[PDB]
RNA sequence: ACAGAG
DNA sequence: TCCAGCTCCACTTAA
DNA sequence: TTAAGTGGAGCTGGATGCTCTGT
């Protein structure tokens, strides 16, 4: 675990080094970085994940999962923990992104479409029981809050 | 709302007194802020900051 | 690697060859033996082979506790009965042992008597696992409960009772027991040997790795019901046994529009009959420009329908056969608009030729592949003969 | 403990002792053999066909390798799972319809087994 | 620890006798005297650790610094950003702030 | 905010709902615990080693079973070095005081202290559905049983401070027992805290449990950016 | 939503019908950025798709230039005359008298 | 120096999707089904006897299925179009006839073409009118060529079998409980029984819970049951080191505590906690021969491969207790694809013993009272339970079978004409085994074992996000094979019985288990010739090529799967930093010289399984090659399934954007099919002026997508203009919509029957 | 009962 | 699929 | 010796997001 958390200190110094190299040279009228001064849409880590280097793509705080037995495609070998076998893509959104690092991007997409889908029925019945609890209470003249009995 | 084929409902208030209610209590003039922490909602978005 | 030692001989031995058994037992490791202790009664069904055997513990030991001794023959036998016993003083002095069968064939298996040099085999009859028997605690259970108190189509294989009916019927055989200590056991070890010469060519065994090959992996079908006169695009590099030859150039020229003709002996080898073979070849493949182009009844007889989508047409293989003259008398064909002189949709005539032929701006088309040499083969008299065939092609193509 | 092989398995009982010693080898399902005039169809060839005489000679190669050529195919000897229990080889003879002879001709120790090379079979014809 | 009985190899059970302990199978006379001295050693896995922890280096062991937060501007930070909810379409970070020990944790 | 948001804590929509449903048992309870003494770790140790559970089995260095001709009983000893290194009040009179504690009933005259190491636990019938070849029963079972600390705490750790102006060191303990911690000596009483509410309830009365809502709340509402006005939340507790 | 493949597509399109060919755009690979952009400065245009553009309210040049091309849009099936409704007071049900 | 790139690789899948893969899965499971799976079911119900008065049989010979027909007014029967069957509203079937040998006194009385029901013909299978057409003879059918095909047609509609996703049967899975107990089951599925069996350590011993049993009782008295008596026996077989020895202690201390040691007493004890449906030696016996663990078998009551077995699964359940290497329900390894003919075998074989019980009983009422004239059970062959059985149950799409306790809803869906990728998707589509019973977000995330088998972006949005999957562009689902030569191949290879040994080679580090399915065929000592011997040959033609070899390490076993159902896909064989495919071979296969099973026989393309690429190692392109691999990915975009093969540069895009267009890429306007004007349905979508993509993807070239597109290209100015088009509203101009851009056309349909009654009236 | 949409 | 009430059963104190 | 009050273990019954749009 101290392995762990070394490889990610040094991965994500990377995505910082490489996102604030972009900005430096990036003409002012660029218009995503006009959006993201603005605030209207976006942000700094948009175009520096859309320029310099998508970051390391972690799924449940970590690094991604082994699927098969000790590594995480067939494509890399047995008990190995490199960048490039566990999830760390270099590309950016402009130079493509290779076959291994796409499935793992998409890996890491599919957790917040299931969060977005599960998080509906994970809530709402919390906020029935809420109201179906507290919707008698009343501030009353003499500045009490009193239920309905 | 986001404009991507969202459909939204009305209700048109069939008594005077349901116009009076939702005229001083629910109009849009009137419920600037949000309840929870006090924040403006209706404000600008796109295109109107940038 | 050479073999540097030990060119051991092995040899092979018949007169124990339904003699020999193998008790192996699983709950008692290789070092204590059975040589020592007496045995009592060795039984056994020859056919549906099962041993059981009795042998005798004795008293004097310490490891003996008689006070437990008195209490389970107690148990087991009545108090003072001994007509019929299972132990015969007043203590458990016996301990039976029971077979079970490992498996159905023990042909495969064999026992091997390795002396100096050399090898002897001989063939097993049976493996039997003997353990140590509880039964007499369900009889001294028994003795325990006694003193206390037009069918249907039927399945009696598959049940336990008349599974043991069909082996109680089958009588004990009672045999002498003779230990490892005995010069028996010597005498009769000798017989796992076999009367031969050092030197001798096997009669046997004369098969060759394929036939081998072929008999511990037999082929699936021994012959199938339909056959396959090969319409469809079976294996062209599969050399079919029941296909013809000639069927298979069929098929092949039929994938391959055109080809060279020295891949014909690249792909048969020399051991095909060369030569005569072209009063086959003539009648499914003539050569054009350097190389071999298909035949047109190959392709379409006379009823088949437009393969394409679009207009439908009929085919005409004169249509077809005027073009491929065109690439017999001309370079190529070279101008802009032959489908109006042949009338027929030029989504036919750019379609055929696309499986022939790759694109150069205006002049059509260009041949795939490069000016062989015609005269690679003997035949002189072809080279003639050719000219009067295409001449009777071309003449027959005058008519329409 | 290591595990010994079929090399140092052969070796310990020809130069370290000049004593003999009973072992136990599996077969393939058929030996490369004609059934010699048995009424057979391309059954399976086993020893209980075969005749007494020398059926094949045994080759210790350099390096381990052991091989048994048995005609013109040589098989490819292994040592099985080493059995730790105890085996006795026994000869049950019914000399009469009720009674007979019970011998122990001694114990068992090793297993070997024979299979064969599939690749020098598979490798005189490709397919 | 495990023994069975030359006999019938059911588990042996430790009883006392007239004159010695014994190893006594259940379902057969067979018993084994102790004469002499006999042990088993479990030797289990002690409390190795100490573990002491929460040190500052502990937690700047992470990418980013001389950063700005927009509430008090300080570069000894510690970052973090998430994705996983697609219904924001926009990013997700938090960031925490250090250097006056000021203690920021916003979006 | 619910929609918005999903030693280890559990933050977003499961901590709220284990709030609200104030439930007798959460998922990963935490005990935070002050030091009166919070200079260095030398004086942290005592006080971790004085609450965190220690298994027997844990400081022994091997537990044998000896078998003589004239009684059976099984051995225990003691790895005084690391009784030592991990300053523990633990030696064979307390470990004999431990055992006769809910195990097997043995007998106090069982069990002797021939060294300050060695323990002999010699066994007799247990006569209720048991052989007395019950001596693999505290084969198995006697390594298990507590010796020194708190029984419901699964763990404690020492967690130090971030500020260059002073360094103290509390006391993160992992557990569901809040009299116990609040109680050793050693540990800061007045100030040590809890996240369940109904350990907080049981004893420090419906007041601090009423203030212990309001603060997890917002805490768990401040962790995910979310911002409520404290209002709300006070209405709620 | 960081779709520079569409921002790929647009200019892919505009540099493949001014010469009259499909670049592909097939995943993990596919017609380059530098290959499609040596296709617009030979037909006069700019090497990135972005054009001089006046406006037509004002008549007047606009600042920033403006990034022309063909995009595939393709017309689904949600409709909004399928699903505009209304009702005044209408047919009831049976059992519980409401709408 | 670099790696040569041999850049014809891709020619490879144009090769490959004329035989498998796109939905020749349906067919080829179909046609499996009316050639060999219908007369499997005949062979186990071929002769049916009247209980009461014996010596009269009825016995089945042959049966067959045959070409469609219609049934009309005048009893003239007529070959039919699935097209006529389209408009008409009538189901498209074809008749089963049967031969039958029957007893009326004269004791041989044939029958041969005795029509006992109606098959419903899935489209383009191998008894379709339109398979083997030519495109201008789908004219005269009014049939587009490019119909996909794989569904039904009943009653009008068009119905399509989804493929089901299952857990693979007869499987030790080893997994913790909710208590955090660790504990082990299988269910043993065999063709006449399935049951689940367990094993519990609920407190620290061992106890085997079954449905059949009451109470749970220890392990070792079944194991004294099925005829091992000593514990040392049991212990041997169990494990010999030391920490599972006092792991498994507790148990055999439990047993002693009973009084059973013999056979006849633990027989005894199981007995008397049957579930009461000889009773306490024979219904223990039999409980044990037939139920518990029911896919191992016993021949003549030899309980000791059974004994074997659940020796494994004790140790499974010791070893995952001191690491916790518990087993995940995800791998897809342990998946098995259920077709639309392993479906129909099942509804086939109930409705089919149901027609013999029907007959039997009516033959039983028939022949002990009415006459002595002998009847015929010709007389009595209404077709009617057949026909409505199979149409019911593919129209509804509810499965009740009572022989099987299958109940499963919702299984054939409409198929959906909405444009072109939708009615190919369909197709493509996998259901799950759960469907939303909870907000899971287990089987819901994206397994890495999903890689080029299922594809990555292709999935729903909402409440069934990541339960619907769609397969790959270069997938095979396999079928069921023989078993003939892998048991006489494997028994050649080294591998010793398990009856020849006891337990304790179990514990040795260095035999493997060879497994086949769940049962064990023996032990084996240097694993690596077995598995590298077997894949020899299998690249040579004796075994079939879709039988996969896997090797565990931990568990120490070694997997030989024959079974059908589970996922394949092509690779190319690397051997020593080479691959086998040179640029020779593909430009053979360009030229027409060779196909694909030409490189499946000289060992250049070879089939893995998931459980087979665990064990190898495949480099994606050529220049990743080094001395440790074995296999060269075909084709990269092979990854992306159909629906995202529309999609131009997906690689570019972020990962939610390619699954919205998975979704919104159905539901786009534009065209059906070439008889998009003679087809009436019930809704339909089209657009006027469609226009082909001007950048395109591979796959829509392999899909034939630009022969019937869906969409224009509009000329796009991206910028911020006029303020109505903020959060992703879109400005149009007028004088584009007016010259024809976006013009759709809306057809729908309203239909009117007029029936005749019983009474002599009639609608007019 | 299933599929969609936000 | 997860979680409060209800009821059954051994386990000490006390006479 | 046993009457009795209270722990711990197993069984039981309850619940699991909002709408339209079609077949
Ligand atoms: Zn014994
Ligand atoms: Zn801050």
């Amino acid at each position: 675990e101290t392995l762990e958390a070394l490889i990610l200190k040094e991965l994500s110094v990377i995505r910082d080094h490489a996102g604030s190299a972009c900005l430096r040279e990036l003409d002012k009228s660029n218009s995503p970085l006009t959006m993201a001064l603005c605030g209207s849409k976006g942000s700094f880590i948009n175009i520096s994940q859309m320029i310099a280097c998508v970051g390391q793509q972690a799924i449940s705080g970590s690094r991604v999962p082994d699927g098969f037995e000790n590594r995480s495609l067939p494509h890399f070998e047995k008990h190995s923990k490199l960048p490039a076998a566990k999830g760390f893509v270099a590309n950016s959104f402009y130079s493509g992104l290779t076959p291994t690092e796409f499935f793992f991007h998409t890996m890491a997409g599919r957790e917040g479409l299931v969060d977005t889908a599960v998080k509906t029925a994970e809530t709402g019945y919390m906020q029935r029981r809420l109201v179906k609890s507290l919707e008698d209470l009343c501030s009353q003249y003499d500045l009490t809050v009193r239920s309905s009995t | 709302a986001d404009f991507d084929g969202d459909e939204m409902n009305l209700h048109l208030p069939q008594t005077e007194e349901a116009k009076a209610e939702a005229l001083v209590l629910m109009g849009t003039k009137a419920n600037l802020v949000t309840p929870r922490n006090g924040e403006p909602l209706i404000a600008a978005i796109q295109d109107f900051l940038t | 690697d050479d073999p540097v030692v030990q060119e051991i001989d092995v040899y092979l031995a018949k007169s124990l060859a339904e003699k020999l058994y193998l008790f192996q037992y699983p709950v008692r490791p290789a070092s204590m033996t059975y040589d020592d202790i007496p045995h009592l009664s060795a039984k056994i069904k020859p056919k549906q082979q099962k041993v059981e055997l009795e042998m005798a513990i004795d008293t004097l030991n310490p490891n003996y506790c008689r006070s437990k001794g008195e209490q389970i023959a107690l148990n087991v036998d009545g108090a003072c009965a001994d007509e019929t016993s299972t132990y015969s003083s007043k203590l458990m002095d016996k301990q039976t042992f029971c077979s079970s069968q490992t498996t159905s064939n023990t042909s495969r298996y064999a026992a091997a008597l390795y002396r100096q040099g050399e090898l002897h085999l001989t063939p097993l009859h049976g493996i039997l696992q003997l353990r140590p028997s509880f039964s007499y605690l369900d009889k001294a259970d028994a003795k325990h409960r006694e003193r206390e108190a037009e069918q249907a189509r039927q399945r009696r294989v598959q049940s336990y009772e008349f599974l043991q009916k069909k082996h109680a019927e089958e009588p004990w055989v009672h045999l002498h027991y003779y230990g490892l200590r005995d010069s028996r056991s010597e005498h009769e070890r000798q017989y796992l040997l076999c009367p031969g010469s050092s030197g001798v060519e096997n009669t046997e065994l004369v098969k060759s790795p394929s036939e081998y090959l072929m008999m511990l992996m037999p082929p699936s079908q021994e012959e199938e019901k339909d056959k396959p006169v090969a319409p469809s695009n079976v294996l062209s590099m599969a050399q079919l046994r029941t296909l013809p030859l000639a069927d298979q150039i069929k098929i092949l020229m039929k994938n391959v529009k055109v080809m060279p003709f020295a891949n014909l002996m690249s792909l048969l080898g020399p051991s095909i009959d060369s030569v005569a073979v072209l009063r086959g070849i003539q009648k499914v493949a003539m050569l054009v420009q350097g190389n071999w182009v298909v035949k047109s009844d190959i392709l379409y007889p006379k009823d088949s329908s437009s393969p394409h989508s679009g207009v439908p047409a009929e085919v005409l293989c004169r249509g077809r056969d005027f073009v491929m003259w065109k690439f017999t008398q001309s370079r190529w064909v070279v101008r802009k608009e032959v489908a109006t002189v042949t009338k027929l949709c030029a989504e036919d005539v750019k379609d055929f030729l696309e499986h022939m032929a790759v694109v150069r701006i205006n002049k059509g088309w260009e041949f795939i592949l490069p000016y062989d040499g015609e005269f690679i083969k003997k035949h002189p008299d072809v080279v003639q003969r050719q000219h009067m065939l295409w001449t009777g092609i071309q003449a027959k193509l005058e008519k329409v | 403990l290591p595990k010994d092989v079929s090399v140092a398995e052969l070796l310990r009982e020809l130069s370290l002792t000049k004593e003999e010693e009973l072992l136990f080898l599996q077969l393939p399902d058929t030996l490369p053999g004609q059934p010699p005039t048995q009424d057979i169809a391309e059954n399976a060839c086993t020893l209980a066909d075969l005749t007494e005489g020398q059926v094949g000679k045994l080759l210790i190669r350099k390096s381990g390798r052991v091989q048994l050529l048995l005609g013109k195919v040589t098989l490819d000897v292994t040592m099985g799972t080493a059995c730790s229990f105890l085996q006795e080889l026994v000869s049950v003879g019914l000399g009469d319809s009720r009674t007979g002879e019970m011998t122990v001709l001694g114990h068992v120790k090793h297993k070997l087994v024979c299979s064969p090379d599939f690749e020098s079979l598979l490798d005189h014809k490709h397919r | 620890m495990l023994l069975f009985c030359p006999g019938c190899g059911n588990g042996l059970i430790v009883e006392e006798g007239q004159r010695c302990h014994r190893f006594s199978c259940n379902t057969c006379p067979y018993v084994h005297n102790i004469t002499r001295k006999v042990t088993n050693r479990k030797y289990p896995k002690l409390k190795e650790v100490d573990d002491v922890l929460g040190g500052a280096a502990a937690w700047e062991n992470v990418d980013s610094t001389a950063e700005s937060c927009p509430k008090c501007e300080h570069p000894r930070a510690y970052f973090m950003q998430l994705q996983t909810r697609s219904a924001d379409e926009p990013m997700t970070t938090f960031y925490k702030c250090c250097n006056a020990q000021c203690g920021h944790r916003w979006r | 905010p619910g929609t918005q948001m999903t030693m280890n804590i559990t933050l977003g929509v499961p901590r709220i709902k284990e709030i609200i449903n104030a439930s007798k048992a959460i998922s990963t309870p935490i005990i935070t615990a002050q030091l009166d003494k919070d200079d260095d770790a030398d004086y942290a140790r005592l006080v971790k080693g004085r609450i965190e559970k220690t298994l027997l089995g844990e400081i022994s260095e091997y537990i044998e079973e000896v078998f003589l001709p004239d009684d059976c009983f099984i051995l225990v000893k003691l790895s005084l070095e690391r009784i030592r290194l991990l300053r523990l009040e633990v030696n064979a009179e307390t470990v004999r005081y431990s055992i006769c504690t809910s195990k097997l009933r043995v007998k106090p005259g069982d069990v002797a202290v021939h060294g300050e190491a060695v323990v002999c636990v010699t066994p007799r019938e247990n006569s209720k559905s048991s052989m007395y070849y019950v001596l693999q029963f505290l084969k198995e079972d006697l390594p298990k049983v507590v010796v020194q600390g708190i029984p419901e705490v699964s763990r404690a750790v020492i967690h130090i401070d971030e500020q260059s102006g002073k360094e103290k060191y509390k006391l993160l303990v992992e557990g569901d027992n809040l009299r116990a911690v609040m109680a050793t000596h050693g540990v800061k009483g007045t100030r040590t805290t809890s996240n369940n509410t109904y350990e907080v309830e049981k004893t420090l009365g419906i007041e601090a449990a009423r203030t212990t809502i309001i603060n997890e709340i917002q805490y768990t509402m401040v962790n995910h950016g979310m911002s409520i006005d404290r209002r709300h939340v006070m209405l709620l507790s | 939503r960081m779709t520079v493949g569409k921002l790929i597509e647009l200019l892919a399109g505009k540099a493949g019908v001014l010469d009259g060919r499909f670049h592909y755009g097939t995943a993990f690979g596919g017609s380059k950025v530098k290959d499609v952009c040596e296709d617009l400065v030979r037909h006069g245009y700019n090497y990135l798709g972005k054009d001089y553009v006046t406006s037509g309210i004002t008549g007047e040049p606009l600042e920033a230039y403006i990034y022309f091309g063909p995009v595939y849009y393709q017309k689904l099936k949600h409709m909004v005359l399928d699903k505009m409704h209304a009702r005044a007071r209408g047919p009831r049900a049976v059992l519980t008298r409401q709408p | 120096a670099p790696i040569p790139t041999v850049e014809e690789k891709w020619r490879l899948l144009p090769a490959f999707l004329k035989v498998k893969g796109l939905v020749k899965q349906h067919i080829d499971s179909f046609n499996y089904f009316i050639n060999v799976e219908i007369k499997k079911i005949m062979k186990a119900n071929e002769k049916v006897t009247s209980d009461a008065d014996p010596m009269w049989y009825l016995k089945y010979l042959n049966i067959y299925v045959g070409l469609p027909d219609v049934e009309e007014s005048f009893n003239v029967t007529r070959p039919v179009s699935p097209h006529e069957c389209r408009l008409r509203d009538m189901t498209y079937s074809a008749p089963i006839t049967v031969d039958i040998e029957y007893t009326r006194g004269s004791q041989r009385i044939i029958r041969n073409a005795l029509p006992i029901g109606r098959m419903p013909i899935m489209l383009r299978s191998s008894n379709c009118v339109l398979t083997g057409k030519t495109p201008a003879e789908f004219a005269k059918l009014n049939e587009c060529p490019l119909d996909p095909g794989g569904y039904f047609i009943v009653k009008g509609v068009e119905k399509v079998i989804l493929i089901q996703e299952q857990l693979s049967k007869n499987r030790i899975i080893v997994e913790a409980d909710r208590k955090g107990a660790v504990g082990a089951s299988v269910t043993s599925s065999t063709h006449e029984k399935k049951s689940r069996t367990n094993m519990a350590v609920k407190q620290g011993r061992f106890y085997l819970r079954h449905n059949t049993l009451s109470e749970d009782i220890p392990i070792v008295i079944i194991f004294k049951a099925m005829g091992v008596e000593s514990d040392q026996e049991i212990v041997q077989m169990i494990g010999t080191e030391e920490h599972v020895m006092a792991a498994f202690g507790p148990s055999l201390e439990e047993c002693q505590k009973a009084q059973i040691f013999t056979q006849m007493q633990a027989l005894k004890y199981i007995g008397n906690k049957v579930r009461r449906q000889k009773t306490k030696i024979e219904e223990a016996r039999e409980l044990l021969a037939s139920t518990i663990l029911t896919h191992v078998p016993v021949k003549e009551f030899n309980f000791r491969a059974k004994c074997i077995y659940t020796a494994v699964m004790v140790r499974r359940v010791i070893l995952a207790q001191g690491d916790n290497k518990v087993d995940d329900r995800d791998y897809y390894g342990n998946k098995r694809l259920e077709l639309a003919g392993q479906l129909l075998s099942l509804l086939f074989e109930d409705l089919f013993k149901k027609f013999n019980s029907e007959m039997k009983k009516i033959a039983d009422q028939v022949i002990p009272k009415q006459r002595a004239a002998q009847f015929d059970v010709v007389k009595h062959m209404r077709q009617d339970q057949i026909t409505n059985g199979m149409v019911n149950a593919i129209s509804t799409g509810n499965w009740s079978l009572k022989r099987f306790k299958m109940d499963r809803q919702g299984v054939t869906q409409v198929l959906s004409r909405l444009s072109y990728i939708s009615a190919l998707g369909m197709m493509t589509r996998i259901s799950s085994q759960f469907e939303k019973t909870r907000k899971v977000s287990g089987p819901r995330s994206l397994q890495p074992s999903q890689w080029g088998m299922l594809c990555p972006s292709d999935t729903p949005e909402g409440e069934a996000c990541g339960l619907v999957k769609n397969l790959a562009l270069m997938t095979h689902i396999t079928t069921d094979m023989e078993d003939g030569p892998i048991v006489k191949l494997a028994s050649n290879l080294g591998v010793e019985d398990v009856n020849l040994l006891c337990g304790e080679e179990l514990s040795y580090p260095n035999v493997f288990l060879v497994f086949l399915n769940g049962n064990i065929l023996g032990v084996i000592r240097d694993h690596k010739k077995l598995v590298n011997t077997f894949r020899l040959m299998r690249r040579a033609g004796y075994i079939n090529e879709f039988v996969s070899i896997s090797t565990n390490l931990t568990d120490r076993c070694v997997y030989i799967s024959s079974d059908g159902g589970r996922l394949c896909r092509p690779y190319i064989i690397v051997k020593k930093q080479k691959p086998a495919v040179t640029n020779k071979h593909m430009e053979e296969l360009a030229q027409g010289y060779r196909n694909f099973e030409d490189f499946l026989h000289e060992s250049l393309v070879e089939y893995l399984d998931v459980n087979e690429e665990n064990d190898c190692n495949i480099a994606l392109y050529e220049h990743t090659i080094n001395k440790d691999t074995t296999h060269l990915e075909i084709e990269p975009f092979t990854l992306l399934g159909v629906c995202a093969g529309l999609i131009p540069y997906p690689h570019h895009n972020q990962s939610p954007r390619n699954t919205y267009q998975c979704a919104m890429g159905k539901q786009a306007m534009g065209t059906i099919g070439y008889n998009q004007r003679n087809r009436i349905d019930t809704l339909m979508y089209l657009l006027a002026y469609p226009q082909k993509p001007m950048v395109k993807t591979k796959t829509i070239e392999l899909i034939e997508f630009e022969k019937l597109p869906a969409g224009q290209n509009a000329t796009v100015a991206v910028m911020s203009y006029s303020g109505y088009d903020i959060e992703d509203a879109l400005v149009l101009n007028k004088a584009s919509l007016d010259r024809g851009f976006g013009r759709c056309l809306v057809y729908k349909n309203a239909k009117c029957t007029l029936k005749r009654y019983t009474n002599q009236t009639f609608d007019k």
